[PDB]
């Protein structure tokens, strides 16, 4: 080279995908409750109501 | 694309002479006296 | 050539006399002609006369 | 009057000749071309009239041998950055290096 290199990111794409999967599972299963304290389950129909 | 173009132009700009006789340090040192090659090296260093 | 003692003008343009031993020349013209003593002034580049 | 560019060149001063070294980081002087680099086998389809090649990224990748007429790729031998991992002076003096 000419002294110009690229450094790898700390978080791999698999880790980011895991974070996204966790967010999707939490929001599908517990609504907005998981973002304000303990995650409380609720059926999806009642959540959308 | 912006990152790639910035790095590519940084690589490409080395070929310019910046007013010196040549853009290669080895030639300047090989075919000039040190008192006369000093100014050429200074010009290239400042440009880079 | 350095064995010749009476050298009067030895100026070089773009090259150093001491660095000639380590250089190679793709083509060199031994353009030679005999001149008057003071005419060495006009043998210079970008100079009229 | 003379032209000062690189090869081809038919006029040279007195000098010595040394053999070929392959995959060793070696200081070299080819026909007045000073530098440092490692020479490796070239798979590039260099044409017979190609003297020295600035193929990619405007870099003097190759120079043709004045005796064996082989395509000698010129690359600088390996270099890189060094990082130091430490747990802290108050804790220990052990050090890991990256
Ligand atoms: C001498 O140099 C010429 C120039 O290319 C080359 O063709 C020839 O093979 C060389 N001879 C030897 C014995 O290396
Ligand atoms: C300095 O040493 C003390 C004693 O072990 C430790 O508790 C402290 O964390 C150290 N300082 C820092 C900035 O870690």
């Amino acid at each position: 080279f000419k002294g110009l290199t690229v450094l790898p990111p700390l978080l791999t794409d698999e880790m980011i995908a895991q974070y996204t999967s966790a967010l999707l599972a939490g929001t599908i299963t517990s609504g907005w409750t998981f973002g304000a304290g303990a995650a409380l389950q609720i059926p999806f129909a009642m959540q959308m109501a | 694309n912006h990152n790639a173009q910035a790095l590519n132009t940084l690589v490409k700009q080395l070929s310019s002479k910046f007013g010196a006789i040549s853009s290669v340090l080895n030639d300047i040192f090989s075919r000039l006296d040190p008192p006369e090659a000093e100014v050429q090296i200074d010009r290239l260093i400042t440009g880079r | 050539l350095y064995n010749l003692a009476p050298f009067f003008t030895f100026k070089c343009y773009g090259v150093s006399p001491t660095k000639l031993n380590d250089l190679c020349f793709t083509n060199v013209y031994a353009d030679s002609f005999v001149i008057r003593g003071d005419e060495v002034r006009q043998i210079a580049p970008g100079q009229t006369g | 009057s003379f032209e000062l560019l690189h090869a081809p060149a038919t006029v040279c001063g007195p000098k010595k000749s040394t053999n070929l070294v392959k995959n060793k980081c070696v200081n070299f002087n080819f026909n007045g071309l000073k530098g440092t680099g490692v020479l490796t086998e070239s798979n590039k389809k260099f044409l017979p009239f190609q003297q020295f090649g600035r193929d990619i990224a405007d870099t003097t990748d190759a120079v043709r041998d004045p005796q064996t007429l082989e395509i000698l790729d010129i690359t600088p031998c390996s270099f890189g950055g060094v990082s130091v991992i430490t747990p802290g002076t108050n804790t220990s003096n052990q050090v890991a290096v990256l």
